[PDB]
């Protein structure tokens, strides 16, 4: 039903969404990336980082409806990448091993969203946010 | 930056 199409357009979203969050948490490259960073362990996490972000925070947001679009999604992981790079120094080998894969994980995600998600369909998600 | 996670 016409009525409808909001609702089942963004549940079709937020379940691909979902796919991709678990594709991406379930790779061993970005296991680092899939909790919160402890706080109590790198204790200067949130005098650096203003906004943490993290794999299992995006999936809770998923559910709580906080994407409309991809591009609201692909914010998020742009800035769990983000938070990686304005952290992590660039002095040690596992300083830099994290800082590559959270370029990694940007790519990685960009590129799913890029393959799997019709253009049009895009075009529909943003005329709905577009419409709140 | 800060100190780093190693």
């Amino acid at each position: 039903p016409l009525e409808d199409q909001e609702e089942n357009t963004l549940r079709e979203l937020r379940l691909f969404l979902r796919d991709v969050t678990k594709r991406l948490a379930t790779d061993k490259r970005f296991n680092i990336f899939s909790k919160p960073v402890d706080i109590e362990e790198v204790s200067d996490y949130l005098e650096v980082i203003k906004e943490p972000m993290d794999l299992s925070t995006v999936i809770t947001k998923i559910d709580k409806h906080n994407y409309l679009t991809a591009k609201d999604f692909l914010k998020d992981i742009d800035l769990i990448c983000s938070n990686a790079l304005e952290y992590n120094p660039d002095k040690d080998p596992g300083d830099k091993i994290i800082r590559h894969r959270a370029c990694t994980l940007k790519d990685t995600a960009h590129a799913i969203i890029a393959a799997e998600l019709d253009p049009e369909f895009n075009k529909l998600c943003e005329e709905i946010k577009e419409a709140r | 930056s800060g100190r780093g996670k190693g």
